[PDB]
């Protein structure tokens, strides 16, 4: 996958490819790799799919209890610290690498979190199998940007990973968190267009039923 | 390894207002098939089903755990569990053993309280993939996935769905050494479900 | 990595590169290696990225805690000692820190991988330090001024960057003095073009 | 420690009809974690026969060169039959038994009036098959041919298997493979071998 | 399989009327940049160039064999001929389980056919309009492919390759900013003197660091 | 040794190698044999060299099977032909091993021709002898057509419709202009070949001093004394 | 694979399964696991298909060359010994191969079980392959030297069918052969589904 | 050397199949964090110990 | 390792186990009772590591007796098999037991016959063959077993299955103990093959 | 593993070997002839890997015949045993044969009985017990064997040793082939234990 | 943990004696070249390769 993160003047852009894989076999299309953490924080991860969901779910709980208790929207640093304190004890056996981005009272923050619990505040990020293809676009095209230019740089970064990485493909999910709030673009692009194959129908006589038992829901 | 010891595969196709959840009735002991009548699909209700592939003991104990939790939940709510909630609960149960995971992959099928079809699947540690077209697991997972992608089209009628899913499963098992020859197909719909059993090459 | 710490006429000057890498790939080229423990104490982390971050997160609160229990400025000595216990008590944590600050006088403390804590007048660390031990030995001068010490760190880290592949990027620098902390920046444009 | 092989395999499918042979292969040359090229030909022709390669591309290219050299030597008197060529390929492959060619070779062609398709393993054993798929996408395509073309498990009347029908089935199978196979390519190179000649066609696949 | 002194990746692409090849001059022994003037672009003959990456000793051995074969043969060779020869050499070396830890890019211009090809340590080979070797294959190649190189004039192609090499310098430990560019056109073979790419780092500034 | 190898390889002022010229004389010193090839059958009749009647007539056989549907007749030094037959059998077995088919007869002829003059080699399995073989062979077989080939010690071979080798070779050749027509049936052609053999063979022709090999699309028959008697009477 | 060969009063019966697999994937279902080398000698390959087929076809050439040399059919003992020696030359190199070289030495039937370890056993009943153990059970219960030809064939046909019914690595068609003093005859390619 | 090809096919196992599989050359939905083979976090970039004597650790 | 073959008829279940106790090189005993009888309605046999097997079976027996007497749990083959599955599963992932069982008896739904393997995998079937019998006797069971077998036919089928091991298996077996559970109680048969 | 027991008395030698050919899990055959009668005065049996054992035995038999006919070598148990030792030793460090022998016969010095183990170690003794018999049958041989045993007593002692193996060893043995070599010739006895 | 003390004194072996033996905590007259445990000849004095990449050797 090619989950990417770009930080611009007043927010962050977190983009990802909509593909999942287990070996050489594609497992899930249109997969949503951007996980909810808070109204002002989103996380996108690569690695063990179950660990991304549960680690980002733990942060969502701790940040939801915090905001509800203290009536105070959580900081990105609080999300990263929660993830670090959870990932580090397991020595990376919980293999979850995240790109946590959000906007707080201190501004826009974008972090790279790695399975062993290290974090890194960054201006732009790429992660997953397509990170190298994506980081090449980010290196060449990154500058001080608004959300419009940040949107296209990140999408161009994902597009590079989708086209050049075997284990990346399908669509591009985009999510922008600005000082005005977060807005999502699911399947923002369909670069991996499929062919228009017709249908194929067997004759219903092609299958024989040995015995049948009917049960009714009540 | 342990999953290939017992073998077996699952397929779940979603049509229009119906789900075709079917599996092979073979139980393995390595190369040897110790039973031709071992169904891996469990029914909590006529609208909530799930099957396991992998270690058979893990699947059975997970079924008992899931039934315990589901019964407690239904008593606590008096509203029946949604299949999405059942899949999420199963995923949670799987992840509690993250450091000693179950060697099972679980598919969850059923009808929502809205009476719409539902299917999903999980890995050893609950990585859930909610499905709109189809989902597979087991030894014949790759053949099933390829043939379903080739043959599946959205909004199939109940009988066309049955025939297409049965053909895909038969032809995927025919190319899998550990695939069974006795097969069971639960055609699931808002009115209940129909347990149809069919046979293949008899080898 | 190439982390450097030199004590000069009126404070501490710490320099570091920006490159962080895994293998032949530079995962990031703007990483900040000068980790602030407090307003007057800075830690140059070297070793496991996750473990050194874990320590500096804990040392941050321990040094503040004792500072307000004691009711005085945070002690770089106490931060260094607090780091030594964690690095010593937990051999599984591959961490080596240069902790330098200014509480009453400038101090540099070097915690090796096994928890070996020594006080130094100048200290270098990281993979790239191996290539500037001779340069730092011959070029170091007691009681440098800020400009003389800034040149010394600039020269030493530059020559480590030109030789160590794991070291690259611009040279982050930070001078901790009694008056506060002032950050510097030696862009890689000058270093690479030379 | 040294790994002498690279898995460039995409997918190749060979189907023999009553009076024609349809050979199709994806054109992608896959590296690890990447794509070297999208227009490498996996199909080589030796006279009136088409050789199909998968696995390690260098091994298959070397095997094709050895086959061409041996067939050229043999052709000093008469044209080689498809059966003799298949046997020679089996012997050549087995000569490397201790350092095998990582290439699943499918040799197909006409012995006069009758089409023949031969499928080989890496150690040289060859079978005369009606439809065979090799490469990473083989499990994703072979069941489709077993069902729709060979009519396995088809209890009722069978749809007539004509050349165009089989070609469309092949395009369907390659679409499915490219959808679910990571290393299946961007274009499919389809050959139709008839008694008196053969012709190439190209079609597009998704380019992730 | 020698892994002592490694030269970083190669970049070769074809433009409207020629082919480019570019490599850095750094050679690394582990994490040490031991040599900074190791040159890995050679002209096999008029209208063809060969650029190599990998173990420098294997690079030198392979180029020595190629030079011997070039001086021995009384018959010229097209870039395709050199590609076949090098592929055969590398595949034979691999097949004797004595591989050269070297990856090669042969680029040349025939009467009208432009060759841009790659051969890796195993003897695997391919031909494409943009071929990259090593970590370049993952970093620079995805960036290069975003440009329709076929429509580029020589200067534009050189600038694009320079940008790709700058990205490689930024994002690879084993590559430097001192590059060497070889160009082949219908009547031209040129290998420039190695020159240093200009880089910028203003993205690293955080709040108020004094620009020293 | 180098001197013996040079003696083998010395050319004559006339050109042709001396050893080949001497093997030419050697190949003539043998009993007669006739080979006839037609549109549908190829025959090979040879006179047996029964040195004494105490010698077992069945044990002095003169035709060797080199493979399925290939038979070899010879004249000249009989000792050499054993090695040639063994080498030809090895070649045919190897050809089937590589290609799973019966070799074209001309393929075997080319292999033997290549091996014949390689006597200067030091390696052992790609030469026949250290000298030319002192025998002339009539190799018949069926691949897709009845084939008759003659391999002479000079290493050259020719495909023939009819040929005779042995001490009576020239007489049979001068007789073939009249007594041979490829249009006759297998039985009549066999009677003709037997008559031609009898016309030059030392003693009276009978079913025990004659060996007949007839190769056809259907069978690689070798006639027993009963059939030879049926054709003689 | 499951292969079966045994001797009874009327002659000899051979039966194989004709499946070939590569791990979980069934590569083929119509593989011919019997090498006919002459009218009175056949070999039942089992194990690495390429390995057993290659050496069996290499042994079939030795029998052909022997026939040319001596104008006489090769004995089963010499045919199997040639095969046994060839694999034995590669003992300890991981070669996997097991076969029965079945045939008649004139009036006498003999089956030689040969495997990659250089072993060579003559016997009246052998079963080789993954499903051999199942075949041994069905045979042990009902195998008799006094079987009639029809009983023996059905026993061999049924014994392989049971092994295929219970083993993963077998279950193609039941190729059945009957070898008598006058030679072998291919008695069917029964599909296990149509019993 | 020969790879034991067909051992599981040839013996009852009391996965070497008859035909050679491409594998000879886990049930968790795991993706790669970086394309690099087995790297997923920053390298431990300290100065690494070399030399001395690990054969005689106590001969200080 | 240790062979055990069981059948179920219309109203009877037959379990036959190898009565000899053996190690790799030596036979320690030749007639060891490897069955547990519960209320004459359920008979279950234990196999595998004798040290683990007998301890687990004793715990199962005492737990079933306690649950019957205290909690009035109805002890059927299914309940016994579920308890065995739970006790094997609990230890499987921490401190595994190397033993496996066959549980047979009569229930309100007729005869039942369950097999619990090393990992706690539970399944019912018309006939069972565990140990080495899994590789030899399933062909014989398929050939001979049919739904309407009589008790004597079941005994003879068990005898044939163990005769296959006697004649073909390399490991030595001499004694088999057959316990037949039916509505008229449990019948024990000892045979020397 | 493959068991063989041999003993010698006055003017006779008894060699008894189990005739069953078997592997870890299977008994391939139950009556295989594992003896070579080089000449009616000497009999040796081969054990171990059948592929190596029979091949080495055939080579040794043909070498002994060749040496007897060409070089007029006197074939005696000692000469045969020395040939076994040389054949095994030559391959010991380059191509080890996993087989061992037991040579017995009559010479001008009287009965001789030699054991050539896996490594080529040759030694003469009054009675031999190779394979598992080394661990079970030496006590029985010590108890029963005495210098003046008769031929029938020797057969009975061999039977007792193989009965110990039948009763106690875990591996199944059913048939034993006994070949008595004496001035009368070689007498073959087949017993089913 | 327990050390299998007595396995040889307990089983027929088809050296763990009943009593634990000293130094449980070759047929050549070898002796030692230096009192250092493994040292026999001068150390290999050169700059030793470290870093780079070993699990991605071909990604130059």
């Amino acid at each position: 996958t090619t989950i990417v993160g770009v930080k611009y003047k007043g927010g962050v852009v977190i983009c990802a490819d909509t593909r999942s894989t287990s070996g050489p076999i594609v497992a899930d299309k249109n997969c949503s790799k951007i996980h909810y953490i808070s109204d002002n924080i989103q996380a996108c991860g690569a690695g063990t799919s179950a660990d991304i969901t549960r680690v980002t779910r733990k942060a969502s709980k701790v940040l939801s209890i915090f905001s509800k208790t203290y009536n105070r929207l959580p900081r990105v640093s609080h999300c990263v610290r929660t993830c670090q304190l959870h990932l580090h004890p397991y020595q990376g056996h919980i293999s979850a690498a995240l790109v946590v981005g959000g906007v707080d009272d201190t501004g826009a923050h974008l972090y790279d979190v790695y399975p062993h619990g290290s974090s890194n505040s960054v201006s732009y990020t790429a992660l997953g199998s397509g990170s190298l293809a994506a980081i090449s676009i980010l290196e060449a095209g990154y500058k001080d940007m608004n959300r419009e230019e940040a949107m296209e740089l990140a999408c161009a970064a994902i597009e590079a990973g989708i086209m050049n990485d075997l284990y990346s493909g399908s669509n591009i999910d985009v999510c922008v968190i600005s000082q005005e709030g977060r807005e999502m673009f699911r399947n923002y692009k369909k670069v991996g267009v499929r062919n228009e194959v017709p249908k194929f129908q067997y004759p219903r006589s092609s299958v024989k039923i040995l015995k049948e038992d009917i049960y009714k829901y009540i | 390894d342990i999953s290939q010891h017992y073998g077996g595969s699952l397929l779940a196709m979603i049509g229009k207002s119906s789900v075709a959840f079917l599996s092979d009735k073979r139980l393995g002991s390595g190369p040897i098939s110790v039973s031709k009548n071992f169904t891996k699909i469990y029914s909590l209700t006529p609208r909530l089903f799930f099957g396991f592939t992998g270690l058979v003991s893990d699947g059975e104990m997970l079924f008992k755990k899931i039934r315990k939790n589901y019964n407690l939940f239904v008593q606590d709510n008096n509203k029946d569990m949604e299949p999405s909630e059942l899949s999420n609960m199963i995923s949670y149960i799987l992840y509690q053993k993250r450091l000693q995971p179950y060697y099972v992959a679980v598919i969850v099928c059923g009808m929502t309280l809205d009476k719409k079809p539902y299917a999903s699947s999980m890995d050893c540690i609950g990585a859930m993939k909610e499905t709109s077209e189809f989902v597979t697991s087991g030894t014949a997972s790759k053949n099933l996935m390829g043939l379903s992608e080739a043959l599946f089209y959205p909004e199939m009628e109940d009988e066309d769905l049955f025939t297409t899913s049965v053909q895909t499963f038969l032809n995927s098992s025919d190319r899998d050494t550990f695939g069974g020859m006795g097969f069971e197909c639960l055609l699931i719909n808002p009115e209940g479900y129909k347990r149809r059993e069919f046979v293949g090459r008899c080898d | 990595t190439t982390i450097m710490a030199v004590k000069y006429a009126d404070g501490i000057l710490i320099g570091a590169d920006c490159r962080t890498s895994m293998g032949t790939y530079v995962s990031s080229r703007f990483t900040d290696k000068l980790t602030k423990i407090s307003d007057n104490i800075y830690c140059c982390r070297s070793g496991s990225a996750a473990d050194t971050q874990a320590i500096t997160q804990y040392i941050t609160e321990l040094v503040q805690r004792s500072s307000f229990i004691d009711k005085e400025i945070p002690s770089v000595k106490k931060a260094a000692m607090a780091a030594k216990d964690i690095i010593y008590r937990y051999p599984n944590m591959l961490a080596g820190l240069i902790i330098a600050g200014y509480d009453t006088k400038p101090r540099i403390f070097n915690i090796s991988l096994g928890g070996t804590m020594t006080e130094a007048e100048w200290q270098i660390g990281g993979s790239g330090s191996a290539y500037i031990y001779g340069l730092c030995d011959t070029t170091f001068k007691p009681n440098m001024n800020l400009e003389e010490a800034l040149e010394f760190v600039k020269l030493a880290v530059t020559c480590a960057i030109k030789r160590d592949n794991a070291s690259g990027g611009c040279i982050r620098m930070a001078s901790i003095t009694r008056e506060g902390v002032q950050r510097f920046f030696y862009s890689g444009d000058k270093i690479l073009n030379s | 420690k040294f790994n002498p092989y690279e898995d460039n395999s995409g997918s190749t499918v060979s189907i023999r009809l009553n009076n024609s042979i349809i050979i199709a292969a994806d054109t992608r040359h896959c590296s690890e974690m990447g794509i070297y090229s999208r227009n490498t030909s996996k199909i080589f022709r030796i006279g009136d026969f088409l050789l199909t390669i998968t696995g390690f591309y260098a091994d298959g290219y070397e095997l094709y060169n050895r086959l061409k050299y041996q067939v050229q030597i043999y052709e000093s008197f008469n044209k080689i039959s498809i059966h003799s060529l298949a046997n020679l390929a089996s012997k050549i492959m087995y000569s490397k038994r201790l350092f095998p060619y990582y290439s699943y070779v499918t040799l197909s062609g006409f012995e006069g009036d009758n089409p023949y398709v031969y499928s080989f393993d890496c150690l040289g054993h060859f079978e005369e098959v009606d439809s065979v798929c090799n490469g990473s996408g083989s499990p994703l395509i072979q069941p489709l041919l077993d069902s729709t073309i060979e009519k396995k498990n088809w209890a009722g009347e069978n749809y007539e298997v004509t050349e165009e029908y089989v070609k469309d089935i092949v395009r369907r199978g390659f679409n499915a493979a490219s959808e679910r196979d990571v290393k299946t390519g961007d274009n499919v190179e389809i050959w139709i071998i008839k008694k008196d000649g053969m012709t190439k066609e190209y079609e597009r696949l998704r380019q992730d | 399989m020698k892994n002592f002194v490694i030269g970083s990746g190669v970049i070769s692409l074809r433009y409207k009327n020629g082919v480019i090849t570019c490599t850095d001059t750094q050679a690394s022994y582990g994490n040490l940049c031991k040599f900074n003037d190791v040159r890995r672009i050679f002209r096999l003959s008029s209208n063809t160039l060969i650029s190599l990456s990998g173990e420098i000793s294997d690079i030198q051995f392979l180029m020595n064999e190629l030079n011997k074969l070039n001086e021995s043969d009384p018959v010229k060779m097209s870039p395709r001929g050199y590609l076949n020869l090098v592929q055969g050499i590398l595949y034979n070396k691999r097949s004797r389980v004595e591989p050269l830890n070297v990856s090669v890019s042969i680029v040349g211009v025939d009467d009208d056919d432009f060759l841009v090809s790659c051969v890796n340590h195993l003897g695997n080979f391919y031909e494409d309009n943009i071929v990259c070797t090593g970590l370049s294959n993952m970093i620079a190649l995805p960036f290069l492919r975003t440009c329709n190189v076929l429509d580029l004039e020589r200067d534009e192609a050189i600038s694009l390759v320079e940008k790709a090499m700058t990205v490689m310098c930024y994002r690879s430990c084993r590559s430097s900013n001192r590059i060497q560019i070889g160009v082949v056109e219908k009547g031209l073979v040129d290998i420039s003197d190695p020159y240093v790419l200009n880089t910028d780092w203003q993205v690293g500034h955080n709040e108020e660091e004094i620009v020293l | 040794s180098i001197v013996s190898r040079q003696n083998a390889n010395t050319y004559s002022a006339e050109g042709r190698l001396y050893q080949v010229e001497y093997a030419m004389q050697a190949m003539n010193l043998g009993t007669s044999s006739i080979g006839i090839k037609t549109k549908d059958y190829v025959l090979l009749a040879s006179e047996k060299k029964i040195i004494s009647k105490l010698q077992n007539p069945s044990s002095v056989k003169k035709h060797y099977r080199v493979y399925d549907h290939i038979a070899l007749g010879f004249s000249g030094i009989s000792a050499d032909v054993k090695t040639i037959v063994d080498k030809s059998r090895n070649f045919a077995i190897n050809h089937e091993y590589l290609y799973d088919e019966n070799c074209k007869v001309e393929r075997l002829l080319e292999h033997l021709a290549d091996l014949s003059l390689n006597f200067d080699k030091k390696e052992a399995d790609e030469k026949i002898f250290s000298r030319p073989f002192g025998a002339s062979l009539l190799i018949i077989g069926y691949d897709t057509e009845p084939r008759l080939f003659s391999l002479d010690p000079s290493g050259s071979y020719l495909e023939y419709h009819a040929k005779a080798i042995g001490s009576g070779s020239e007489v049979i050749e001068n007789m073939l202009e009249q007594e041979f027509d490829p249009n006759v049936d297998i039985n009549s052609g066999l009677k003709n070949i037997l008559n031609m053999l009898s016309k030059v063979m030392k003693d009276k022709i009978n079913n025990f001093n004659v060996e007949i090999t007839a190769i056809t699309k259907n069978e690689c028959k070798i006639l027993t004394p009963e059939e030879i008697e049926q054709f003689l009477e | 694979t499951t292969t079966l060969a045994f001797i009874f009063q009327g002659g000899m019966v051979i039966a194989v399964d004709s499946r070939a697999s590569a791990g979980s994937y069934i590569a083929s279902q119509n593989v011919h696991k019997v090498i006919r080398v002459n009218k009175h000698l056949i070999g039942t390959m089992a194990g690495g298909a390429s390995d057993c087929y290659f050496w069996e076809k290499k042994m079939g050439l030795y029998a052909k060359l022997y026939e040319l040399k001596n104008n006489k059919r090769i004995s089963v003992s010499a045919a199997s010994m040639y095969l046994s020696n060839c694999v034995y030359s590669y003992k300890g190199q991981g070669l996997s191969l097991g076969s029965m070289v079945c045939g008649y030495d004139g009036d006498k039937p003999v089956i030689y079980y040969v495997d990659d370890a250089g072993q060579r056993l003559s016997g009246d009943l052998f079963s080789v392959g993954s499903g051999s153990t199942i075949a041994y059970g069905v045979l042990n219960e009902s195998y008799r030297f006094d079987l009639t030809k029809e009983e023996a064939l059905n026993l061999g046909k049924k014994a392989i069918w049971h092994a295929t019914h219970r083993d993963a690595y077998s279950g193609g068609n039941v190729n059945l052969y009957f070898m008598d003093k006058n030679g072998w005859e291919h008695l069917g390619t029964f599909d296990v589904d149509k019993f | 050397g020969f790879g034991n090809v067909g051992e599981d096919d040839l013996h009852p196992q009391i996965k070497k199949g008859a035909i050679f599989s491409p594998e000879e050359f886990d049930g968790i939905d795991k993706t790669d964090i970086f394309p690099l083979k087995k790297k997923r976090d920053p390298d431990s970039d300290h100065f690494k110990k070399t030399g001395g004597d690990d054969d005689n650790p106590f001969l200080y | 390792m240790e062979s055990s073959v069981a059948l179920k008829g219309n109203d009877f279940v037959i379990i036959g186990t190898d009565s000899s106790v053996k190690n790799s090189y030596l036979v320690l005993k030749r007639e060891e009772d490897k069955f547990y009888n519960i209320n004459n309605k359920v008979v279950f046999t234990y196999l595998g590591d004798q040290g683990d097997a007998f301890r687990t079976s004793s715990f199962i027996n005492e737990k079933l007796v306690y649950e019957e007497i205290q909690n009035n749990v109805e002890i059927t083959p299914k309940v016994t098999a579920n308890v065995i599955q739970k006790t094997l599963y609990d230890n499987l992932r921490s401190h595994p037991k190397n033993c496996y069982f066959l549980v047979g008896g009569l229930s309100q739904d007729g005869p039942e016959l369950y097999s619990v393997d090393l990992y706690g995998s539970l399944h019912e079937n018309d006939f069972m063959a565990v140990g080495i019998s899994t590789y030899f006797c399933y062909g014989v069971l398929d050939k001979e077993y049919h739904k309407n077998i009589t008790k004597e036919d079941g005994i003879k089928i068990i005898q044939k299955c163990f005769d296959v091991l006697k004649q073909r298996c390399s490991v030595d077996i001499s004694n088999i103990e057959i316990k037949i559970v039916s509505k008229e109680g449990v019948e024990t048969i000892n045979k020397v093959l």
